[PDB]
RNA sequence: AGGCGGCCGCCCCCUCGCCCGUCACGCACCGCACGUUCGUGGGGAACCUGGCGCUAAACCAUUCGUAGACGACCUGCUUCUGGGUCGGGGUUUCGUACGUAGCAGAGCAGCUCCCUCGCUGCGAUCUAUUGAAAGUCAGCCCUCGACACAAGGGUUUGUC
RNA sequence: GUACCCAUAUCCGCAGCAGGUCUCCAAGGUGAACAGCCUCUGGCAUGUUGGAACAAUGUAGGUAAGGGAAGUCGGCAAGC
């Protein structure tokens, strides 16, 4: 019942494991779509294209380790579906990764 | 898990006797027990009841 | 862990061991270093002290 | 592989709980079968009533990896010592990151204070920062640091 | 006569069939090379299906301590 927005150092890494190297970037966003709705709850995810470049930016095979991404969820209108809410996936891009955590942001 | 020992070993009428060997050994983590019921048995002729 | 449903000496049991050296080396890989004390005297000061 | 039997004291009565003798009746259904029995026989679905009680558990879904072809098996879930995601260390793997500085560097080229290892530029490498950087559980260990979530669902199941 | 395909989808093979069919044009780098590999112009959606997991067996590929043909009809295959 919220339209709230936080941010996420989700670990492809370890949700990538012992994956084919041809099967390894497409199964890198199946994973941040299922993490998007484990975590922000609704089943409708929509990821843009900047995060596309982020996860695709070194081929196939060679999927970034980690990515800082950004979660807002906002509502539907317009003769909407039966799902209301809808997380946007956004990227946000960083140098460093360490001593970065789950940040509320307003 | 699993770990050595380095063992003195008293067993004579060998080349094992007073050396030390490395044998491989397991440990295993061992709670105590907490008793709860008795269940008792009457031999039967077709077993145990 | 059953005791054991016969007897036997056999020269197997009852043998009054001498534990000298049990290792618990870095069983995570290849173990270098048995305490971490021996570990920090052995390395010295790094970035994170 | 047990449930009827025996003893003491009371309870409402029986002194016909039985054998022989007298009397009169009950359907005497007029020739006819499956009649008499442990039957208040076995179990299932319901009908109205008294008393005494009961207030759950499986399966799916999700997670799990000590198991998995699929099924199956071992597991977690609470609003407080709960789980999950990041982060932090512990471990380990490789081998010393980018950048910066150097009177280190085979040498080469240029300049004028005419520079008494003068200065500048190119230049594989090397040294110091550097046991550095990077990965570390997805099937490693601890976290009570930061976020959120938690009873939120569907199907089924009774013994006179 | 003048369109179009001229082909792993407009031809033949019963078909949108790993088969067959005659030609011209040809870039940059490494390289002796129109070799092999990577890019440019120009095309394409992986060749009549997608999703989940990574069991046995299989089909292609790579290793393996010590011995080096002792296996096998034969060094077959693979490797130097
Ligand atoms: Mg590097
Ligand atoms: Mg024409
Ligand atoms: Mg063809
Ligand atoms: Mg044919
Ligand atoms: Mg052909
Ligand atoms: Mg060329
Ligand atoms: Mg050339
Ligand atoms: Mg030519
Ligand atoms: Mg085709
Ligand atoms: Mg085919
Ligand atoms: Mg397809
Ligand atoms: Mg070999
Ligand atoms: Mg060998
Ligand atoms: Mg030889
Ligand atoms: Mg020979
Ligand atoms: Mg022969
Ligand atoms: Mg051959
Ligand atoms: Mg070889």
């Amino acid at each position: 019942n919220e339209v709230v927005t936080r941010e996420y150092t989700i670990n492809i890494h370890k949700r990538i494991h012992g994956v084919g190297f041809k099967k390894r970037a497409p199964r890198a966003l199946k994973e941040i779509r299922k993490f998007a709705m484990k975590e922000m709850g609704t089943p409708d995810v929509r990821i843009d294209t900047r995060l596309n470049k982020a996860v695709w930016a070194k081929g196939i095979r060679n999927v970034p380790y980690r990515i800082r991404v950004r979660l807002s969820r906002k509502r539907n209108e317009d003769e909407d579906s039966p799902n209301k809410l809808y997380t946007l996936v956004t990227y946000v891009p960083v140098t460093t990764f360490k001593n970065l955590q789950t940040v509320n942001v307003d | 898990g699993m770990t050595h020992i380095v063992r003195e070993v008293d067993r004579p009428g060998s080349k094992v006797n007073k050396k030390e060997v490395v044998e491989a050994v397991t440990i295993v983590e061992t709670p105590p027990m907490v008793v709860v019921g008795i269940v008792g048995y009457v031999e039967t002729p077709r077993g145990l009841r | 862990l059953r005791k054991s449903l016969l007897v036997q000496t056999k020269r197997r049991a009852l043998e009054k061991i001498d534990l000298k050296f049990i290792d618990t080396t870095s069983k995570f890989g290849h173990g270098r270093f048995q305490t971490m004390e021996e570990k920090k005297a052995f390395m010295g000061p790094l970035k994170k002290d």
